[PDB]
């Protein structure tokens, strides 16, 4: 929060206005899935697939 | 009151004397005047006259001792 400051004379403040209490947020949210999928056959992975790690 | 005051202010100019009846008349009804008008003011406390322990200060509004000045109505004009 922020205020802001009156200057008198001699100390009046009957006839102005006092500060308001305005309160304000931030949001945060979740996003979206990083995903990455991989796919092959048996006789692939029978005959050609090797040093799959 | 008005008309016998100003009956006394202006009787020189046609030289005549004024009357002890009319003396008397205008006095009763300056003394009724000054009656009515009376204000008669009281004797404020000093200021630095104590309050007595028995007032309850620090839970009632009075403090130790008397304001002496007009006491703060409002607290939004504290200067006065």
């Amino acid at each position: 929060h922020q205020f802001s400051s009156l200057r008198t004379p001699t100390g009046d403040i009957s006839g102005q206005n006092k500060n308001n209490l305005i309160s304000g947020k931030a949001t945060g949210r979740v996003g979206n899935y990083i995903t990455v999928a991989v796919e092959y056959q048996q006789l692939e992975e029978a005959i050609k697939l090797n040093q799959l790690e | 009151a008005v008309g016998y005051q100003l009956l006394l202010r202006m009787l020189s100019d046609y030289s005549l004397e004024p009357t002890p009846q009319v003396l008397s008349n205008a006095q009763r009804s300056y003394d009724a005047l000054m009656t009515d008008t009376l204000v008669v003011p009281s004797m404020r406390r000093r200021g630095d006259f104590p309050v007595g322990q028995g007032n309850k200060y620090d839970v009632f509004t009075s403090d130790r001792y008397y304001p002496g000045d007009l006491p703060l109505i409002d607290g939004d004009i504290p200067n006065a």
